[PDB]
């Protein structure tokens, strides 16, 4: 059995901790907790291979800034997320989050997340971006978001439904461990 | 890292609390959720003070905040308004303009009261000695500030809902004696506040130890009179005593009602007993124990909650125990409120007399 680092951000309230409590225990978070930094983990067979998974939660905001850095020492594969139902988390991917990860972990792998998939197809969550004269992120916008940045992967999921969220791990393993 | 997460905490309250100062309903129902997430006020404060849970050693400054941010507002904790998409957000969308107001008030308020945290941690900035003492949050509720009358935060009065308020719960030698606090602010949100009270706590009593004078010269409400209504409680009470002249003490009887619940309570009103001095004789003081002798505990208040009130309450010790030692006493009282309880030298020598005459 060996050992995997993986660092979770993006903007705030996209779903980091719900995804990571209900992948680690199989049950969604009782109530909100507001995250500075935690750390979480699991036991999981990904392809025959035994591994103990490290995970890291992060605080979205800009005046952490400063602080957030500190935890993308040794991290093995990073995780960079936006909710499906933000346009504006969105934008974030490439004006932010990737140029601060690529800097401080010069070279592992990015995955890039669209979270609350079970949201895009919500007629009242549809009618309220609508509004504002907005609309859904589409899977073929973050596929194309996912080549501009370099991620090796492009996934969705949704924590309240847990649909897909087994396979944002597994694939996250799969590229630390993969061969050439 | 315990000081750079003290300073993000700092710039943040500085310019996020002015903000929720400003809400107004409306303009809140049309972006709470833009309010709740990513950058903005709410989720972003919410986040900062999280930032004390990290410090063992803001351990009291901790509570403090806990207690805050556990208060109910719409049908929920404070803290719960910091997040989009989950049991506020499904309130809020159809919630009555009269439900979105009284919620919009009760977060100003809150957000006023958390400029105290801003205080301590500019405290810090400069000479930083972690402080080991925090009084217990006002909310605009009490009469004094808390830098005149201080609260004990572990020992304060909390009701059903979380909402903290200006009284504290007196003990000696390992048991509690009475409910202490100051006269009640001439507001409906004060006054309702106090009912509510004593029947949630089934006080056995009220005792009030301010004169008509005073309650002249000062202008202190008469709420244990006629009847009234505030927020959504009534109160009837009816005089029960004695004649005109020689008011020694005024008897009353009342009832309260908080939706479907009634509770009914004895009310001593003492009109003898001068601010800053002790009764004009021992009789009267072990007397008057007698009386208020014949949860289940009696609040009592004179004006500011110390002295009068310390007499009193010492006093009900004596009656069941004649050997108490008044020193312990004493600090025990002060431990449990603050240290301004029996203030009044005059007052301590009345009860070493009351003392005595007992053991006789
Ligand atoms: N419908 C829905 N809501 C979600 C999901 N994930 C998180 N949420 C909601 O969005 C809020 C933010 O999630 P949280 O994990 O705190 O975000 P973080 O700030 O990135 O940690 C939570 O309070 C949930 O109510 C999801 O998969 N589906
Ligand atoms: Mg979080």
């Amino acid at each position: 059995m060996q050992a995997i680092k993986c660092v979770v951000v993006g903007d705030g309230a996209v779903g980091k901790t719900c995804l990571l409590i209900s992948y680690t225990t199989n049950a969604f978070p009782g109530e909100y907790i507001p995250t500075v930094f935690d750390n979480y983990s699991a036991n999981v067979m990904v392809d025959g291979k035994p591994v103990n998974l490290g995970l890291w939660d992060t605080a979205g905001q800009e005046d952490y800034d400063r602080l957030r850095p500190l935890s993308y020492p040794q991290t093995d594969v990073s995780l960079i997320c936006f909710s499906l139902v933000s346009p504006a988390s969105f934008e974030n991917v490439r004006a932010k989050w990737y140029p601060e990860v690529r800097h401080h972990c010069p070279n592992t792998p990015i995955i890039l997340v669209g979270t609350k998939l079970d949201l895009r197809d919500d007629k009242d969550t549809i009618e309220k971006l609508k509004e504002k004269k907005l609309t859904p992120i589409t899977y073929p916008q973050g596929l194309a978001m996912a080549k501009e940045i370099g991620a090796v992967k492009y996934l969705e999921c949704s924590a309240l439904t847990q649909r897909g969220l087994k396979t944002v791990f597994d694939e996250a393993i799969r590229a630390v461990l993969c061969p050439p | 890292s315990k000081q750079p997460l003290l300073d993000i905490a700092l710039k943040g309250l500085k310019r996020t609390l002015p903000q929720l100062e400003q809400m107004d309903g409306n303009s809140l129902r049309e972006n709470f959720q833009e309010m709740a997430s990513g950058n903005g006020p709410l989720r972003s404060l919410m986040t900062n003070l999280q930032n004390l849970n990290k410090i063992p050693e803001a351990k009291q400054l901790n509570d403090y905040v806990t207690t805050l941010t556990n208060i109910q507002v719409g049908v929920a904790r404070f803290s719960q308004w910091g997040t989009c998409g989950g049991e506020v957000e499904r309130w809020v969308d159809k919630a009555s303009t009269h439900e979105l107001t009284q919620a919009v008030k009760k977060i100003h308020v809150i957000a006023k009261e958390l400029k105290n945290v801003t205080a301590e941690l500019e405290k810090i900035e400069a000479g930083a000695p972690m402080p080991q003492t925090m009084s217990g949050p006002t909310l605009g509720l009490a009469r004094f500030a808390v830098s005149s009358i201080p609260i004990n935060q572990q020992t304060q009065v909390k009701l059903s809902d979380g909402m903290p308020v200006p009284v504290n719960t007196l003990t000696f030698d390992g048991k509690p004696v009475a409910l202490a606090g100051s006269y009640p602010k001439n507001t409906p949100d004060a006054l309702e506040a106090h009912m509510k009270m004593l029947l949630e706590k089934e006080c056995s009593c009220l005792v009030v130890l301010t004169s008509e004078d005073q309650m002249q010269a000062k202008q202190l409400p008469p709420y244990f009179r006629g009847s009234y209504t505030f927020g959504e409680v009534h109160t009837n009470s009816q005089k029960v005593s004695s004649a005109s002249q020689g008011e020694a003490i005024d008897q009353y009887n009342m009832q309260l009602s908080c939706g479907e619940k009634r509770y009914t309570i004895p009310v001593l009103h003492v009109k003898n007993w001068p601010d800053h001095q002790p009764l004009p004789s021992t009789d009267q003081l072990e007397y008057l124990a007698d009386r208020v002798k014949n949860k289940h505990l009696p609040m009592i208040h004179c004006l500011g909650g110390v002295g009068r009130t310390g007499t009193m309450a010492a006093a009900l010790v004596l009656k069941d125990n004649p050997h108490s030692n008044l020193e312990q006493v004493r600090a025990d009282f002060r431990d449990s409120r603050n240290n301004r309880m029996l203030e009044d030298a005059s007052q301590f020598v009345q009860l070493k007399a009351m003392q005595a005459q007992l053991l006789m």
